[PDB]
């Protein structure tokens, strides 16, 4: 695993020894090499795992998520370079240098044989994600978003911590082969079930669940593109990781704890694909559907079946690329119009006719039009539902019908109608940016061809 | 009847250079990909299954068909 | 569509057509010019009657707040090359 | 009031430049043509030509590391066995019950 | 030209140099898992006659 | 068009004796620029 | 659509509206032009009975039970020209309708076609800027103290004056611009 991990450490010299109007240049190619490089993870068994050594592993539940954390960073450094062109050197080195660190934590999280070892890179995330909203994003609220999105975690973040220890002193490791060789049933009392809670509560925040998750609007409205970006593909994805790792231990209490969780994620994908409807600004109606795609993770997660898991892979793969698209789209049109207000800038097909197409194919994708790998994940994920109890169909039906209806409403409020007649500064679309909606877009419709990559470790 | 008129739109240049990059690079790799894949197929062809010699051991990558994923 | 590229001239012919049709006013003092009220004498009922023949004959609505003030058959003939633009 | 209104020392905020005033086919990526040029370039060959399409290539023929054929030939000769045999197909056991040792209730 | 753009240049070999080295290192921490190399139950092989191990 | 940054009334929040100011400590004052009180 | 609105209708238009409207939907309910023209002359008729009528109070009397007739009687599908607002093309040609200053993007290869035309506008952006000088001077100084009252502008009174705020109305796309 290091043959990826020290092109990533390697990535920070290079950057701060380049000329003054090379660094976006370089950082660019050798992130795109390093990706390819990642792009040989793919190659999974059908047994075990690739266990490369004591500290480190890869599986075909860690592997997309590895790839799609290697592939964000080019992307996020072509929409950064825009906004931070008036900026010294210094700094722009210091923005590349936090996402440097961050891929290289994610990188580490997502292998991280040891339990306490992924979760003191799972907060080690926190450090650059916060200091890129908080130095870096432009509104007043920003700090305050700051604030949320730490304490929240943390409030997650420590029990969690408490329990973990807690196991290694009666288990005796807490190496993630060790655990699921030697796991054992929790009878049903009451320090077991704040074990569970221990255990749940810290990857449910991140998710997020639906009562937990005034941070992500917040966090994802006052960051920059790139800040945004990672949020909504790699980080909102950790939560579901570690519940995929460690719900190893906790049967068969999940059978009765996860009732809670499964009427509040039931329930709040409705409340928030309806909050998108009547939304104001895009960022936001973008951080709402990405709480609704969580929440159906979180019941994919929660009901832990075969079907359930490979959907729930497959949907927070697509849901990554999707969201970090839409982000990219709405931040193109900020940077032309300055409002972030979706009734402001109308009519934009036409003015901007391949930019109306990338909206047409991204909403399509958020839509979960068949046979894209979110209509893959979205459907396996009902069937587990529906094996689960019948009923879950009226919900999951009805967060189809208003997942379609605010995608189309998003699209049609922006770009049909009649333009804005007092704008006259939308100027024709960049390479840059078309560039960016492209390798956005083309992974998504090319897995669709071999949807086993992403389907996780039960395929 | 000489009415033409002149049809007020946004600048399509900027689109189709796009395009154009994106068709010529893509079909710069591309295309000697599939020629090369063709060409493989049809000369090298593809490994038949047989029985293992007695007291032959294969290689690791004796165990696939398709000579690429060889 | 196929339309023919109307005209100025045709616009006024066929607005003084219609004028002619109405037998309320006698064609051979008709005028582009004449006024609707004084000139020959028509009340604003006759007026919005008129303003409904060039809508039906034109195919065309035209609002009442610009139709209420439209007097003459120059202006009418003005006010349908405005919305169509006519060149000449 | 002699108070200026003018709570302290301000630049006035700048108005936004366009790229494409002082360069057209600006790609934008740089103000500078020559490494908005070369920007453009090496993104679209190394995300498009390299990548994309190698990557995608190689990915569509990695070798059968999850033994999906061999599930299949093995699978193939197991019931042309059992049906040679008139053995039933698949047991209902998983391992062999001889194996074993039950505890005995004496209820 | 030589000695003048690799002092502008010098810093693109290092993203390769690297993923060199974490190949070297990540064999070097292969070489020290071979405990039970040509021991498994599943892969007991007699070795051949000119070999030393059945994997490095 | 531009990043947010603090202003005077933003700057004055941290400005006090202490944070969140009091009907009892709003009488406080903030000690001298140098630690030093007049003698009188 | 062109003409600015006042501060309220009076009697006399609030009549005129109300007669048009019910010979509107009196055509949408007779179809045959014969039977239309008969039942309109009718319709006639009946607004004109009382047309000396002098007293305020009665005449608006009047007008309310005859929009309340209109209401009950109204053709709830009533005949629309396709261009008018509840017609079947009203905003068809919309999406073809581009501003003018979207020409100012275009790339030089793009101008390099229509040479004439760009020398055309540059000649029109002239016109503009020096105008719109004079404009808001003559604006300034005609607009009555405490605001405008009612949101009609006046023409040019000098020889060299473009009518102020002239540009956006003059440079309209068209009607069907594509
Ligand atoms: C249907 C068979 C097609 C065969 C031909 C091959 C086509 C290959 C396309 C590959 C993907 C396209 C890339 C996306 C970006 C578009 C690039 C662009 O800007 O165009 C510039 C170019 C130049 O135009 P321009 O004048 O310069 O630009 C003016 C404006 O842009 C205005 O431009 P516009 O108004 O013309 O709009 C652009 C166009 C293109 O933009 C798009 O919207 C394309 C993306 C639509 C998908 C949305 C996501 C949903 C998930 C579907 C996943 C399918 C992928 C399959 C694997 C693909 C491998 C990569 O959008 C549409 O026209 C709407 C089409 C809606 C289609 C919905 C139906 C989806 C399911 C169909 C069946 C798929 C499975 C079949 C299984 C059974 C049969 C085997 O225009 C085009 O070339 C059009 C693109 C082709 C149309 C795509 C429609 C169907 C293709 C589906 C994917 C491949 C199917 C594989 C099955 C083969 C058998
Ligand atoms: C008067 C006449 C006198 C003369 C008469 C005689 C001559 C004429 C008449 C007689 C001949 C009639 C026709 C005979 C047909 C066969 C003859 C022949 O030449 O066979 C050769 C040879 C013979 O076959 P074989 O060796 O016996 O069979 C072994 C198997 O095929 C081994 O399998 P494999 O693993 O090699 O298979 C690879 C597979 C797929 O290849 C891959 O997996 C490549 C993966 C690349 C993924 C990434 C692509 C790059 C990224 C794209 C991003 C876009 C943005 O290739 C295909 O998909 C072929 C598709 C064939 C479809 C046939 C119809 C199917 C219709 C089904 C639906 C029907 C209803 C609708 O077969 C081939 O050469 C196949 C060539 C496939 C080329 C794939 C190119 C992929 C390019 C990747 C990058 C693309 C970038 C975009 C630009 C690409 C360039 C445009
Ligand atoms: C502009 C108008 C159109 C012009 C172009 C016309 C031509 C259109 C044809 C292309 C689309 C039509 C679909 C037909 C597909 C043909 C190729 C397909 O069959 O091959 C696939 C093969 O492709 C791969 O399966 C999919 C590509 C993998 C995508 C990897 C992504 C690239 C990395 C980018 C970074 C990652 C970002 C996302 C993180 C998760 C599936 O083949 P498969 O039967 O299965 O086995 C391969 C061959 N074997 C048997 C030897 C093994
Ligand atoms: C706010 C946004 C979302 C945040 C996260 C919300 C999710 C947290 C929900 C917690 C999951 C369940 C907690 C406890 C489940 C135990 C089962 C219980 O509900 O059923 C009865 C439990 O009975 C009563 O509940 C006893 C406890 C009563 C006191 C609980 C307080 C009630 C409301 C508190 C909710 C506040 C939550 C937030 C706290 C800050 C059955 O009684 P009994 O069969 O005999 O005993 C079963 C347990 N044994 C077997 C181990 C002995
Ligand atoms: C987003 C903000 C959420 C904040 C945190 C939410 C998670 C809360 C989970 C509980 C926190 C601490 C739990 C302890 C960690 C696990 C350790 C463990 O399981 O050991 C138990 C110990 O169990 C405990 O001590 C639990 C005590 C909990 C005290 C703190 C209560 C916090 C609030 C309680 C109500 C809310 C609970 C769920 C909230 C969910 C989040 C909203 C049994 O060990 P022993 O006692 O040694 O062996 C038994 C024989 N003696
Ligand atoms: C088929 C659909 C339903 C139809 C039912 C509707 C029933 C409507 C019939 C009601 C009868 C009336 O007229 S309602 C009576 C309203 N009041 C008056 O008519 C008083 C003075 N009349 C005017 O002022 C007019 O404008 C006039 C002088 C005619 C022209 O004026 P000009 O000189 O400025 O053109």
């Amino acid at each position: 695993m290091l043959k990826i991990i020290i092109p990533t450490t390697m990535l920070l010299p290079m950057t701060w020894m380049s000329k003054h109007n090379m660094i976006w240049i370089n950082a660019t190619v050798h992130s795109l090499l390093i990706s390819l490089i990642s792009l040989s993870l793919l190659n999974q068994l059908g047994e075990n795992s690739l266990n490369f050594s004591l500290t480190f592993f890869s599986d075909s539940l860690s592997a997309p998520l590895l790839v799609l954390t290697t592939w964000l960073l080019p992307l996020m450094l072509m929409a950064s370079q825009s906004h931070l062109s008036k900026e010294t050197t210094t700094r722009k080195k210091l923005y590349i240098t936090m996402l440097i660190l961050l891929q290289l934590f994610l990188i580490m999280t997502f292998t991280a044989t040891e339990l306490i070892l992924f979760y003191i890179l799972f907060e080690a995330t926190l450090v650059p994600t916060l200091i890129i909203i908080t130095r870096w994003g432009n509104q007043t609220e920003r700090l305050n978003a700051g604030l949320y999105f730490l304490f929240y975690t943390l409030a997650g973040s420590l029990p969690l911590l408490v329990a973990l220890v807690y196991i290694q002193n009666t288990t005796g490791s807490l190496n993630f082969l060790i655990i699921h060789y030697w796991s054992h049933p929790l009878s049903n009392s009451w320090s077991n079930i704040f074990m569970w809670l221990a255990c749940i509560m810290a990857f449910m925040v991140k998710m997020p669940l639906y009562g937990l998750h005034l941070w992500l609007p917040k966090a994802h409205v006052e960051a920059p593109i790139a800040g945004s970006m990672v949020l909504a593909a790699v980080l909102l994805k950790l939560g579901g990781y570690g519940m995929m790792r460690i719900t190893t231990i906790l049967n068969p209490l999940t059978n009765y704890m996860a009732y809670p969780f499964l009427m509040l994620s039931m329930w709040g994908m409705i409340m928030t694909s309806s909050i998108c409807l009547r939304q104001t600004d895009l960022k936001s109606l973008i951080a709402y559907s990405s709480v609704s795609h969580m929440a159906l993770v979180i019941v994919a997660i929660m009901i832990q079946t075969p079907w359930s898991f490979m959907g729930a892979t497959a949907l927070m793969i697509a849901h990554g690329l999707t969201s970090s698209m839409l982000f990219c789209l709405a931040n193109t049109n900020y940077e032309r119009v300055h409002s972030r207000t979706m009734i402001l800038a109308r009519g934009l097909q036409t003015l901007l006719p391949l930019m109306a197409t990338w909206w047409l194919v991204a909403s399509l994708t958020n839509l979960a039009l068949p046979p894209s790998i979110n209509l893959i994940g979205e459907l396996f994920i009902i069937t587990a539902s529906f094996s689960w109890s019948n009923i879950t169909i009226i919900l999951m039906g009805m967060n189809m019908m208003i997942t379609a209806l605010y995608s189309l409403y998003m699209l049609i409020t922006t770009q049909r109608g009649k333009y804005t007649h007092h704008i006259n500064n939308i100027k024709p679309s960049f390479t840059r940016e078309n560039a960016l909606m492209a390798l956005h877009i083309l992974p998504l419709l090319l897995l669709t061809l071999n949807p086993k990559m992403i389907l996780g470790p039960l395929y | 009847h000489g009415k033409r008129l002149f049809i007020i739109k946004p600048s399509g240049f900027y689109d189709r250079r796009f395009l154009k990059l994106m068709r010529f690079y893509i079909l710069l790799t591309g295309i000697p990909v599939a020629i090369g894949i063709t060409l493989v197929n049809v000369f090298i062809g593809e490994a038949e299954l047989a029985d293992i010699p007695e007291g032959y051991v294969p290689e690791h990558w004796e165990y696939f068909k398709h000579p690429i994923s060889r | 569509s196929d339309a023919p590229p109307l005209t100025l001239e045709a616009i006024k012919d066929r607005v003084l057509y219609v004028l002619k049709l109405y037998d309320k006013i006698d064609p051979e003092k008709l005028s582009v010019n004449s006024h609707f009220m004084k000139d020959l004498g028509l009340d604003s009922l006759d007026q919005v009657e008129i303003i409904m023949a060039m809508e039906d004959e034109f195919g065309f609505e035209i609002p009442d707040i610009d139709a209420e003030k439209l007097m003459c058959p120059q202006e009418i003939v003005d006010y349908i090359a405005d919305k169509k633009d006519v060149y000449e | 009031p002699p108070e200026p209104t003018i709570r302290l020392q301000e630049d006035p905020d700048p108005e936004d430049e366009n790229l494409y005033e002082k360069n057209p086919d600006s790609h934008g990526y740089d103000k500078d043509p020559i490494v908005d040029l070369w920007n453009m370039r090496v993104v679209f060959f190394f995300g498009f030509s390299i990548v994309l399409v190698l990557g995608s290539t190689f990915v569509a023929y990695l070798p059968d590391y999850r033994m999906q054929e061999w599930a299949r030939r093995e699978a193939e000769r197991l019931v042309k066995y059992r049906e040679a045999n008139g053995l039933p197909l698949m047991e209902s056991n998983c391992f062999d019950p001889n194996k074993i040792q039950l505890p005995e209730d004496e209820d | 030209n030589v000695l003048q753009i690799v002092r502008d240049h010098w810093v693109h070999i290092l993203v390769p140099v690297g993923f060199v080295f974490g190949c070297y290192l990540d064999r070097r921490s292969d070489e020290k898992l071979t405990a039970f190399r040509n021991k498994s139950l599943l892969f007991k092989r007699e070795l051949r006659p000119n070999e030393e191990v059945t994997w490095k | 068009a531009r990043q947010w940054q603090p202003d005077v009334e933003w700057a004055e929040q941290f400005g006090g004796a202490v944070m969140y100011p009091t009907k009892e400590t709003a009488h406080w004052k903030p000690p001298p620029w140098n630690d030093v009180d007049p003698p009188k | 659509a062109f003409s600015a609105p006042a501060a309220y209708l009076t009697h006399q238009q609030k009549v005129l509206r109300l007669y048009k409207r019910a010979l509107r939907h009196l055509e949408s309910w007779c179809v045959h032009r014969d039977k239309y023209r008969y039942f309109a002359c009718l319709m006639r008729a009946r607004f004109d009975e009382h047309k000396n009528e002098k007293d305020m109070v009665k005449a608006t009397q009047l007008l309310r039970q005859a929009e309340e007739e209109f209401w009950y009687g109204q053709h709830p599908q009533p005949y629309i020209f396709p261009e008018s607002p509840g017609g079947t093309s009203y905003e068809r040609y919309e999406c073809y309708k581009v501003p003018e200053w979207c020409l100012d993007d275009w790339h030089p290869s793009e101008k390099a076609m229509y040479p004439d035309y760009f020398a055309k506008r540059e000649q029109w952006k002239r016109l503009r800027r020096e105008s719109w000088e004079r404009e808001v001077k003559q604006l300034q100084e005609e607009t009555p103290p405490g605001g405008p009252r009612t949101e009609a502008l006046p023409p040019a009174r000098k020889e060299g004056d473009l009518p102020p705020l002239w540009w956006h109305i003059v440079t309209r796309p068209r009607e069907r611009p594509m």
